C-alpha cells in the first residue's frame, strides 16, 4: 500500500469473464452489483496458455528454453493462437489436411512452422486435466455459476454473456462457449430429448474495446 | 457429453417442395432406324424431387440403356439436336453413369462426354455440381 | 554391450565424421565427410559408383562433394549414398540387427530430423533410431572430472573443432535457442595465421603446399601461453630449448627442408583471445562471447551456467587452454562485479572442464550413453516408425 | 486500359463522387487510396482500423463519407478532416464478418450484408451523437453476397447464398414517412419481402437496378444471369451460359448489362423487352503484367462499377478481379471497331 | 561399390597402421575395440593377461559349433602357422601378435588376418569341393545355422556342388523386391556361360522337408547355388568361396541400396513437382 | 591486452600532451637523467613484440603517449636494420635515422594527431623535437645490441620477421 | 499406352474447370474463422454436388466442391504387386511432404491413392487455371513415373546379377 502514493502521484495533472493474463473470473451482476455469494474463479488465464503453448511446441520438436522465450511464445500465441469449436473435427483438420498451419519468423531471424496445437493450447481452458490442474474448465464453470445462482431470471443472465480482456479474443471462442454451454444445458437438465433445445436462449458476448470507462451521473 | 448446430434454427435445409420418364416411349423410337428420336424421347419428364433412389435409379438405368445403345459417328448428330436445356440434363446423366461401373458403359461415356460438352460448353459441368436437385 | 551385440554410433560433421561402436572409447574411423560422385544421368548402378572420405579426395576421375555446410545437411541424396557406404563398407556391421545413434548440430529443424529417418527406417530395415544433438553429447562426456560423481546436464558446451566455434548454453540437457553464438575464428583459422607468420620469416618453402608445415605444426607443437611479454622474453633469452624446429619433406616439389618454430607456437592459440591479432573485423576475445552468452540466458541458471563450462573438439585440445580461460574470464566477471560493488554478493565460481576425450568428446559420450539397457527403451523402435510414421523423431526424449 | 498494382487479388473497391482517386483493399485490415497525376499513379493516404480482412468499401458522392465492413464484424464511417482521415466506431451486433456494404443514391444511410444471416440498415441519429442499426432478417437466412439500393434510397436488393435473390424496405422514421412511387407493390413496409427467385440456381454473387429500379438483374454461381421486371408483371427471364459462372454484374442503360466473373474476361447481355429474353452477344473482351491468357485478366473479376452517365448511359466502368489488376473499359470509340457488337 | 568386400577393413587398417608405427621404435600405445561384422559374428582387439606389446585379434561366433564340426581348426591349424592361439574366453577363435616377432612384410601376413570372417567358412566348402572331386557317395549334408533364422546346406552331389541359403525378409515389402532380383539371376545363362546356376524357392523348400524341416513361410525365401567342377577345382577353390559366402549380404545390401536409389529418384520427382506449382506465382 | 607503462610518476613532467620521462643516455636533449635501472625505452623495446600485434590501444597515461612513439619508432629502425651486413655498420644507420626530422604533432605526416597534442609555442615546439630525437637516438643504438648477434651479418629473423607489422596500423613514415 | 487416355484425361480436365472457381469465404456458424468448406461440411448450402470420374473400375477421381474449396481425389492404375507398393511408397512419401505442397492433403480420402485441398487461399496465389494443368500434367506424370521407376530397377537387377556371376 505504501507503494500506491508513487503510482497516484507523478501522473496527472450479466454475466462477465474477464482475461487479461494472469487469470480469468466469471462475475454475474444483478441490479447495481456483483454478488458475493457467487463471482467463482478459474486458476487459469493467458499465462497458463502460453506455458502449454510452449510445452506441446517442445513435442513438435521445437525446443523453446521455457523461462527465456516466454515473450516470444506468448507473441507467438496472440497471433495464431485460436479457440477450437469441435476438437474432434479440429485434429481431423490437424492430421488431414495442411490447412492450419502458419509459418512465424523468430527474432533471430528463424522461421518456425505451427499447426494443431493452435488449438489444442487454448484448449486447456476447457479441459483442465490437460495441465495436472483439479479445475472445471471455462464453460462448465459458467453453466455451474448461473446455475447454482438464483431461479426468478436465469434465463435473462443466460442472454448477457460478455467476454473481456485481452485472453479471451481468441477466434472462435464465443461460437465455442454457446455450443458447449448448449450441450450442458441438455446434459444437465434432460438426459436426452434432443428436442426441446429448439428454445434456446444464449449469445456469447465481447465485441471490440477495451476502454473500461465507467462512470454515470456525478 | 453430441452436435447441436445440426439442431440450430437458423439451418439450411433443401425443400423436396417443387415413375420417372417413359420407358414406353424409348421402345417404339428404339429403334426402326432412329437412334436420335430414342435419345431425345429418353430425357423427357426427368423424376427429381423424388427422395427415394429407386425411381431415380430406374431412369437413371434406362437412359445409361439409351446412352449405350449408341454408334460413335452418330453421337453428335443427335447432341447438336438439343436445346441448351437439354445437354445440361444429359450431362447430369453422363456423371451419374460416372459414378458406378456399369462394364464399358464409363468407356462410351468419355466419347459421351467431350461431345456433350462441345454442345453445352464447361458452363453445363457447373450446374451439374451447382444443384440441390439430384438424379 | 547389452544383447551381445554392439549398437552403432554415429556422428556427422560439417568436415570429420566420427564412426564406431558404442563401448568404445575413441572411434574407429574419423573421416572427411566429403563424397566423390560422378558426371558422365543415372543408369542401373551408376549411382553405387562413387567413394566417400579420404577415399572421395584423391580420384581425379570423381568429383568430390560436401553434403554438411555450417551444420545442416543441404544435400540428402548424396547423404544417403554415403551413409550406404558408411554401413555396408567401414563400420562393416548389419543395419537391419543394430540399433542406430545419429546426430544434429543445434538449430537443427525437426523435418530433418524426420529425414534422418526416413533414411534410416525405410532404406536400412534398422530396429531402432536415436538421434542426440551434438553438444548434449559433449556435455555427457564429461563427468569424468576427478572424484567423485556428480552427474549434471547443465553447463555451457563450447565446440571448436575444425570449421568455426560454437557457444551453445544447455541447460536440465536442454539446449537454448537464441543463446548460441558463433566466432568467425577456429582450427581452419588458426592454421591460416601461424602459416602468415612463418612465411615472412623462413625461406624455401613448399609450392603448393605451403600449409602443410604451419598445419603439422598446429597440433604437434602449439600451446596456450600466459602472458604474451614474459613468454616473448623467455625465447629471446635461454633459446636453443624454448625454440624448437620441425623437419619435414616436400609434398608437390619433393624436398627435405627443416625449419625453426618459435613464437608462433604461442602466437597461434592466442588469436582466440586476440581475433583483431588475424582477423581486423573482428576483435572480441571468446571469454568476452562466453561472459555475453552466459548474461543472455536466463538470470536463475546463469551462475549454474558458469560454474559447469565443457570443451569439445579438436580446437580445444591446446595445453592450458582451459586454465588460461579461468584466468581471463575469472578477472573479467570479478572486474564487473567489483564495479558493481563498489558504487556502494558472493564471487561467481566458474569452471572449466579438460577431460581426455576432447577431440571426439560428442562420438565419446554417443558411445557411453548408447551403452546403456536404459538406450534400448528411449530408442524409437521399428515398431513405432512402421505404423505411426517419421514423425516420431520429431521429439527424441531426453535421459542420463 | 488494364492496370497491375500488386500481386494478390483485390477483395473491393470504391470511386469517389468524382472518377479521380479509387480506394482497394489488398486482403489487409486497412484501406489503401491512389490517386492519378496525369498520367502516373500516387498514394495518399492508407485507411487502417480492422483487426480482420476488410472485405467491403463504399464511396459516397455528396457527403463524400467511405464505408468499410470487415470479417471482424466492424464497421466504420471514415471522413476527411485534414490530410489524415478518421473513421467512426458502428456495432452491428453481428457474430458474423461483413461480406458487402452500400451507401444509397441520397447518400443518408448504409447498409451491411453478413454472415450472421441478416442485413444490418445503418443511419445516422443526432441524438446520442452515434450511429444505429437496424436488422433486415427476413426473409434471407444464410450469408448475403452483394447488396444494391434503388434510385429512390428505399428499396434493397440482396443476392443472399440460400440460391434465392431478394428484394426489402429500408423505411425508416428518420428521412420520410411513406415511400416512393414503384411497380414493386403498393405498400413499402419496414421488414417486406417484395420478391424472390423462382430458380433453384448457385449463389448470387451480383445484383444491379435498373436506372429506374423498375427492372433487376442478378447473376447465379450456375453460370446464369436472370432477370425480374415488376414492371411486366414479374418476369422470370433466364440465360444460361457456356463458359464460367459470373459474379459482379451492372446495367448500362434498360436493355443492355455488362458482367465478369469466373471466366475472367468481360461480357455484355441484351434484353428484348417484347419477348421478354436475355440474349448473348459476348464480347469486349478481343486479343503490363504477364501472359498465360488472352484476355486483360489473368484471374476472375470479382466487380465491376459504374464511373460516368449513370446506369442508363454508361460511357466507362471499371473492374476488379482476384489477379490483382484494375482495367477501365470504355464502350465507344471501339464500339465501332467491333466487327459485331448489339448495344441497345 | 558394386560388389561386397571379402575381407575387413577395421583389423586391416588398425594391425597395419600399428605395425608400420612399430616397426619405427616408437612404442605400442594400447588398443580397445570391440567391434562385430555382417551377421552373428563378434570382434575383440585387446591387451592380454597383464600385457602390453601383445595385441591379438580375436572372433567369436555364436554357430562356431557347427563349423568346427566341419574340419575347421583342422584348417585353420595349417593357416596361421603359428599366430593361432587358444581362446580370449568368450570368442571362439584367438589370434595372438607378437610385435617383437613380425616378419619383413606386413601388406602381406596383415591381409590375412582381416580375413577371419572367410577362414572359418572355407573349410566346410573345402571338404565339399574335395568330396566331389573324390566322388564319395555316402558323406551327409551340412546343415549350418549361422542366423537366429538363417541357415545354409551344402552338399556335393556327383559331379557338382550346392550350396543353398534360407534368407528372411523381415519386412514383407522387401519380398518383391527381391523377386525381381532373383528372375535377372536365373536369365543370366544369356549373359555368362561359365556361371553358376541359380535356383528359387518361395515359402516351400525345393527338394527339402524332410527329414530335416525345412524353414515355411510368407516371409522365407530359398536360393540354391549349384557349383560345378570347374569351380571349386584347385584353382578356384578359395575364389569360389571367398565369393560365395558373402552372396547373402550382398542380395541384402542391393535390396537396400534399391531402396536409397528410389528414394533419389523420388526425390527427383517430388522436388520437381513443388517448383512447378510456385512457377505459376510472379 | 596490450601492455601499457607503469613509469608515469606525480611529479612527472609534460611536454605539451606527452610525458617527459628520464632515460639513460649520453645523447643531448631534455630528458631528465634516470637513476633507477630501467627506463622507457626498456620499457618499449620490452613490450614491442607483443605490442605490435594490436591494432587498438588505450590511452591511460601520458606515458602511454611516449611508449607509442619509441615502439613506432622501434618499427621504423627495423625497417633500416632489415638491410643491413654488420652490426658497427648498422649503428651508423640509425644515428642518422634517429637524427632525422620525423613529423611531430600538428604536423601532416604525423598520425595520432587526434590524440597527440602540437606544440603551444616555438619553444614547445624545439623542445618536442629534441627530446624526440634524443629518444630516436637512445632507442636505436639500444636496439642494435638486440637485433645484431654475436654474429656478424645476422638479421635476426626473429626481430626482422616484425617489419611488415604496424603497431595500431599507423607509422612514422606515414 | 493409351486407346483410351485423351477422353479421360479430357473428362477430368473439363470436370476441373468447372468445380473451381472459389472465393474467400468466411465461416458462418464459427464467428471469425475461415476453414474450408468442402472439408468441414457445416453448411450444406456451401456444398456442391460430389462428382467422379472414372475410365473404369479402378482408375477415377472424385471432386467435391463448395465454395471456399475443392477436394479432389485420385486412385491410378495398378496391375501387378510391384506397381502397387511403389505407388504406396510414392503417395505416403508425397504426402508426408504435403506442408511443402499447400494444396496435398497429409492423407487421401477412403478409396482413393491420393488426395488434394485446394483452396481460396491457392486461387488467390496461385493461377487457377495453371494449379487446373497441375493435375491433368500430375496423372500423367505420376503414372509415367512410377513406370520408369520400375524399368530402372528391373534393368539394375540384371547388372547386379552380371557383376556377381562373371566373377566365376
Amino acid at each position: 500500500w505504501d507503494d500506491m502514493k508513487h503510482l497516484w502521484d507523478y501522473t496527472f495533472g450479466g454475466v462477465v469473464v474477464d482475461s487479461g493474463d494472469g487469470v480469468t473470473h466469471i462475475c454475474p451482476v444483478y441490479e447495481g452489483f456483483s454478488l458475493p455469494h457467487l463471482t467463482r474463479r478459474l486458476d487459469i488465464a493467458g499465462r497458463d496458455i502460453t506455458r502449454y503453448l510452449i510445452k506441446l511446441l517442445l513435442l513438435r520438436g521445437y525446443a523453446f528454453n521455457h523461462s527465456a522465450d516466454f515473450e516470444t511464445v506468448r507473441m507467438i500465441k496472440e497471433k495464431l493462437c485460436y479457440v477450437g469449436y469441435n476438437i474432434e473435427q479440429e485434429q481431423k483438420l490437424a492430421l488431414e489436411t495442411t490447412v492450419l498451419v502458419e509459418s512465424y519468423t523468430l527474432p533471430d531471424g528463424r522461421i518456425i512452422k505451427v499447426g494443431g496445437e493452435r488449438f489444442e493450447a487454448p484448449e486447456a481452458l476447457f479441459q483442465p486435466h490437460l495441465i495436472n490442474v483439479e479445475g472445471v474448465g471455462v464453460a462448465e464453470l459458467l453453466f455451474n455459476t448461473i446455475q447454482a445462482a438464483d431461479i426468478d431470471t436465469r434465463s435473462e443472465f443466460y442472454k448477457h454473456i460478455v467476454l473481456s480482456g485481452g485472453s479471451t479474443m481468441y477466434p472462435g471462442l464465443p461460437s465455442r462457449l454457446e455450443r458447449e454451454l448448449k450441450q450442458l444445458y441438455l446434459e444437465r437438465v434432460l438426459k436426452g430429448d434432443v428436442e426441446k433445445l429448439s428454445k434456446f436462449k444464449i449469445r456469447i458476448e465481447d465485441p471490440p474495446r477495451r476502454k473500461h470507462m465507467v462512470f454515470l451521473g456525478g | 457429453f453430441v452436435d447441436v448446430d445440426e439442431y440450430d434454427e437458423n439451418k439450411f435445409v433443401d425443400e423436396d417442395d417443387g415413375a420417372g420418364p417413359d420407358e414406353g416411349e424409348v421402345d417404339s423410337c428404339l429403334r426402326q432406324g432412329n437412334m436420335t428420336a430414342a435419345l431425345q424421347a429418353a430425357l423427357k419428364n426427368p423424376p427429381i424431387n423424388t427422395k427415394s433412389q429407386a425411381v431415380k435409379d430406374r431412369a437413371g438405368s434406362i437412359v445409361l440403356k439409351v446412352l449405350i445403345s449408341f454408334k460413335a459417328n452418330d453421337i453428335e448428330k443427335a447432341v447438336q439436336s438439343l436445346d441448351k436445356n437439354g445437354v445440361d440434363l444429359l450431362m447430369k446423366y453422363i456423371y451419374k453413369g460416372f459414378e458406378s461401373p456399369s462394364d464399358n458403359s464409363s468407356a462410351v461415356l468419355l466419347q459421351w462426354h467431350e461431345k456433350a460438352l462441345a454442345a453445352g460448353g464447361v458452363g453445363s459441368i457447373v450446374r451439374v455440381l451447382t444443384a440441390r436437385k439430384t438424379v | 554391450m547389452a544383447g551381445r551385440l554392439p549398437a552403432c554410433v554415429v556422428d556427422c560433421g560439417t568436415g570429420y565424421t566420427k564412426l564406431g561402436y558404442a563401448g568404445n572409447t575413441e572411434p574407429q574411423f574419423i573421416i572427411p565427410s566429403c563424397i566423390a560422385i560422378k558426371e558422365s544421368v543415372m543408369k542401373g548402378v551408376d549411382d553405387l559408383d562413387f567413394f566417400i572420405g579420404d577415399e572421395a579426395i584423391e580420384k581425379p576421375t570423381y568429383a568430390t562433394k560436401w553434403p554438411i555446410r555450417h551444420g545442416i545437411v543441404e544435400d540428402w541424396d548424396l547423404m544417403e549414398r554415403f551413409m550406404e557406404q558408411v554401413i555396408f563398407k567401414y563400420l562393416r556391421a548389419e543395419p537391419e540387427d543394430h540399433y542406430f545413434l545419429l546426430t544434429e548440430p543445434p538449430l537443427n529443424t525437426p523435418e530433418n530430423r524426420e529425414y534422418t529417418a526416413e533414411i534410416m527406417f525405410e532404406s536400412f530395415n534398422v530396429p531402432g533410431l536415436y538421434i542426440a544433438v551434438q553438444a548434449v553429447l559433449a556435455l555427457a562426456a564429461s563427468w569424468t572430472s576427478r572424484q567423485v560423481g556428480e552427474r549434471t546436464l547443465t553447463g555451457t558446451v563450447i565446440d571448436s573443432g575444425d570449421g568455426v566455434t560454437h557457444v551453445i548454453p544447455v541447460a536440465e540437457g536442454y539446449v537454448i535457442g537464441s543463446c548460441i553464438k558463433h566466432i568467425p575464428i577456429a582450427g581452419r583459422d588458426i592454421t591460416y595465421f601461424i602459416q602468415q607468420l612463418l612465411r615472412d620469416r623462413e625461406v624455401g618453402i613448399p609450392p603448393e603446399q605451403s600449409l602443410e608445415t604451419a598445419k603439422a605444426v598446429k597440433e604437434r607443437y602449439s600451446y596456450v601461453c600466459p602472458d604474451l611479454v614474459k613468454e616473448f622474453n623467455k625465447y629471446d633469452t635461454d633459446g636453443s630449448k624454448w625454440i624448437k624446429q620441425y623437419t619435414g619433406i616436400n609434398a608437390i616439389s619433393k624436398k627435405e627442408f627443416s625449419i625453426d618454430v618459435g613464437y608462433e607456437r604461442f602466437l597461434g592459440p592466442e588469436i582466440f583471445f586476440h581475433p583483431e591479432f588475424a582477423n581486423p573485423d573482428f576483435t572480441q576475445p571468446i571469454s568476452e562471447v562466453v561472459d555475453e552468452v552466459i548474461q543472455n540466458c536466463p538470470i536463475d541458471v546463469r551462475r549454474p551456467l558458469y560454474k559447469n563450462i565443457v570443451l569439445s573438439g579438436g580446437s580445444t585440445m591446446f595445453r592450458d587452454f582451459g586454465r588460461r580461460l579461468q584466468r581471463d574470464l575469472k578477472r573479467t566477471v570479478d572486474a564487473r562485479l567489483k564495479l558493481s560493488e563498489e558504487l556502494s554478493p558472493k564471487p561467481i565460481d566458474v569452471q572449466v572442464i579438460t577431460h581426455h576425450m576432447q577431440r571426439y568428446a560428442v562420438w565419446f559420450g554417443g558411445s557411453m550413453l548408447a551403452s546403456t539397457p536404459e538406450f534400448y527403451q528411449v530408442c524409437h523402435t521399428k515398431k513405432d516408425y512402421e505404423e505411426i510414421g517419421p514423425s516420431i523423431c520429431r521429439h527424441n526424449p531426453v535421459f542420463g | 486500359a488494364y492496370h497491375s498494382f500488386l500481386v494478390e487479388p483485390i477483395s473491393c473497391h470504391a470511386w469517389n463522387k468524382d472518377r479521380t482517386q479509387i480506394a482497394i483493399c489488398p486482403n489487409n485490415h486497412e484501406v489503401h487510396i491512389y490517386e492519378k497525376s496525369g498520367n502516373k499513379w500516387v498514394q495518399v493516404h492508407e485507411l487502417k482500423e480492422h483487426n480482420g480482412q476488410v472485405t467491403g468499401v463504399d464511396w459516397a458522392p455528396d457527403s463524400n463519407r467511405i464505408v468499410t465492413c470487415g470479417t471482424d464484424r466492424n464497421a466504420y464511417v471514415w471522413t476527411l478532416k485534414g490530410r489524415t482521415w478518421k473513421p467512426t466506431l458502428v456495432i452491428l451486433r453481428i457474430n458474423r464478418a461483413a461480406r458487402c456494404v452500400r451507401w444509397a443514391p441520397n447518400e443518408k444511410k448504409f447498409a451491411v450484408g453478413s454472415g450472421s444471416r441478416v442485413i444490418s440498415i445503418c443511419y445516422f441519429e443526432q441524438e446520442n451523437d452515434w450511429w444505429v442499426c437496424k436488422h433486415i432478417k427476413k426473409p434471407i437466412r444464410s450469408t448475403v453476397l452483394s447488396l444494391d439500393w434503388h434510385p429512390n434510397s428505399v428499396l434493397l436488393a440482396a443476392g443472399s447464398c440460400d440460391f434465392k435473390c431478394r428484394i426489402f424496405s429500408a423505411y425508416i422514421k428518420e428521412v420520410e414517412e411513406r415511400p416512393a412511387p414503384t411497380p414493386w407493390g403498393s405498400k413499402m413496409p419496414f421488414g417486406e419481402l417484395m420478391f424472390e427467385s423462382s430458380s433453384s440456381c448457385g449463389w448470387v454473387h451480383g445484383v444491379c437496378f435498373s436506372a429506374n429500379g423498375s427492372r433487376v438483374a442478378w447473376v447465379s454461381h450456375d453460370s446464369t444471369v436472370c432477370l425480374a421486371d415488376a414492371d411486366k408483371k414479374m418476369a422470370v427471364a433466364t440465360l444460361a451460359s457456356e463458359t464460367l459462372p459470373l459474379l459482379a454484374v451492372t446495367f448500362i442503360t434498360e436493355s443492355s448489362l455488362v458482367a465478369a466473373g469466373h471466366d475472367c474476361f468481360p461480357v455484355l447481355f441484351t434484353y428484348d423487352s417484347a419477348a421478354g429474353k436475355l440474349s448473348f452477344g459476348g464480347r469486349l473482351d478481343v486479343p503490363a503484367a504477364g501472359a498465360g491468357l488472352d484476355s486483360l485478366h489473368k484471374n476472375s473479376v470479382s466487380q465491376i462499377s459504374v464511373l460516368s452517365g449513370g446506369k442508363a448511359k454508361c460511357s466507362q466502368f471499371c473492374t476488379t478481379g482476384m489477379d490483382g489488376g484494375m482495367s477501365i473499359w470504355d464502350v465507344r470509340s471501339l464500339e465501332s471497331a467491333l466487327k459485331d457488337l448489339k448495344i441497345v | 561399390m558394386i560388389l561386397l568386400e571379402v575381407n575387413n577393413r577395421i583389423i586391416e587398417e588398425t594391425l597395419a597402421l600399428k605395425f608400420e608405427n612399430a616397426a619405427a621404435g616408437n612404442k605400442p600405445e594400447a588398443v580397445e575395440v570391440t567391434f562385430a561384422d555382417f551377421d552373428g559374428v563378434l570382434y575383440h582387439i585387446s591387451n592380454p593377461n597383464g600385457d602390453k606389446t601383445k595385441v591379438m585379434v580375436s572372433i567369436s561366433l555364436k554357430f562356431y559349433k557347427e563349423l568346427q564340426a566341419h574340419g575347421a581348426d583342422e584348417l585353420l591349424k595349417r593357416v596361421y602357422g603359428s599366430y593361432l592361439v587358444n581362446p580370449e574366453s568368450g570368442y571362439n577363435v584367438s589370434l595372438l601378435y607378437d610385435l617383437e616377432n613380425l616378419p619383413a612384410s606386413k601388406d602381406s601376413i596383415v591381409h590375412q588376418a582381416g580375413m577371419l570372417k572367410r577362414n572359418c567358412f572355407a573349410s566346410v566348402f573345402e571338404k565339399y569341393f574335395q568330396f566331389q572331386e573324390e566322388g564319395k557317395e555316402g558323406e551327409n549334408r551340412a546343415v549350418i545355422h549361422y542366423r537366429d533364422d538363417e541357415t545354409m546346406y551344402v552338399e556335393s552331389k556327383k559331379d557338382r556342388v550346392t550350396v543353398v541359403f534360407s534368407t528372411v525378409f523381415k519386412d514383407d515389402d522387401d519380398v518383391v523386391i527381391g523377386k525381381v532380383f532373383m528372375q535377372e539371376f536365373k536369365e543370366g545363362r544369356r549373359a555368362s556361360h561359365t556361371a553358376p546356376q541359380v535356383l528359387f524357392s518361395h515359402r516351400e523348400p525345393p527338394l527339402e522337408l524332410k527329414d530335416t524341416d525345412a524353414a515355411v513361410g510368407d516371409n522365407i525365401g530359398y536360393i540354391t547355388f549349384v557349383l560345378f567342377p570347374r569351380h571349386t577345382n584347385a584353382s578356384a577353390r578359395d575364389n569360389t568361396i571367398n565369393l560365395i559366402h558373402t552372396f547373402r549380404d550382398y542380395l541384402h545390401y542391393h535390396i537396400k541400396c534399391s531402396k536409397a536409389y528410389i528414394h533419389t529418384r523420388m526425390r527427383a520427382k517430388t522436388s520437381d513437382f513443388l517448383k512447378v506449382l510456385n512457377r505459376a506465382r510472379p | 591486452p596490450a601492455y601499457h607503462s607503469s613509469l608515469m610518476d606525480p611529479d612527472t613532467k609534460l611536454i605539451g600532451n606527452m610525458a617527459l620521462l628520464p632515460i639513460r643516455s649520453q645523447f643531448k636533449g631534455p630528458a631528465p637523467r634516470e637513476t633507477k635501472d630501467t627506463d622507457i625505452v626498456d620499457e618499449a623495446i620490452y613490450y614491442f613484440k607483443a605490442n605490435v600485434f594490436f591494432k587498438n590501444y588505450e590511452i591511460k597515461n601520458e606515458a602511454d603517449r611516449t611508449l607509442i612513439y619509441i615502439t613506432l619508432y622501434i618499427s621504423e629502425c627495423l625497417k633500416k636494420l632489415q638491410k643491413c651486413n654488420s652490426k658497427s655498420q648498422g649503428e651508423k644507420e640509425m644515428y642518422t635515422l634517429g637524427i632525422t626530422n620525423f613529423p611531430i604533432p600538428g604536423e601532416p605526416g604525423f598520425p595520432l594527431n587526434a590524440i597527440y597534442a602540437k606544440p603551444a609555442n616555438k619553444q614547445e615546439d624545439e623542445v618536442m623535437r629534441a627530446y624526440l630525437q634524443q629518444l630516436r637516438q637512445e632507442t636505436g643504438l639500444r636496439l642494435c645490441e638486440k637485433v645484431f648477434d654475436p654474429q656478424n651479418d645476422k638479421p635476426s629473423k626473429w626481430w626482422t620477421c616484425f617489419v611488415k607489422r604496424q603497431f595500431m596500423n599507423k607509422s612514422l613514415s606515414g | 499406352m493409351t486407346a483410351t487416355l485423351r477422353p479421360y484425361l479430357s473428362a477430368v480436365r473439363a470436370t476441373l474447370q468447372a468445380a473451381l472457381c472459389l472465393e474467400n469465404f468466411s465461416s458462418q456458424v464459427v464467428e471469425r474463422h475461415n476453414k474450408p468448406e468442402v472439408e468441414v461440411r457445416s453448411s450444406k448450402e456451401l456444398l456442391l454436388q460430389p462428382v467422379t470420374i472414372s475410365r473404369n473400375e479402378k482408375e477415377k477421381v472424385l471432386i467435391e466442391g463448395s465454395i471456399n474449396s475443392v477436394r479432389v481425389s485420385i486412385a491410378v492404375k495398378q496391375a501387378d504387386e510391384i506397381e502397387k507398393i511403389l505407388c504406396h511408397k510414392f503417395m505416403r512419401f508425397m504426402m508426408m511432404r504435403a506442408e511443402n505442397f499447400f494444396i496435398l492433403r497429409r492423407k487421401p480420402v477412403e478409396g482413393y491413392d491420393i488426395s488434394f485441398l485446394i483452396t481460396n487461399f491457392h486461387t488467390e496465389q496461385m493461377y487457377k487455371h495453371k494449379l487446373v494443368d497441375f493435375v491433368i500434367h500430375f496423372m500423367e506424370e505420376i503414372d509415367k513415373e512410377i513406370s520408369e521407376m520400375k524399368l530402372s530397377v528391373n534393368a539394375r537387377a540384371r547388372i547386379v546379377a552380371e557383376e556377381f556371376l562373371k566373377n566365376f
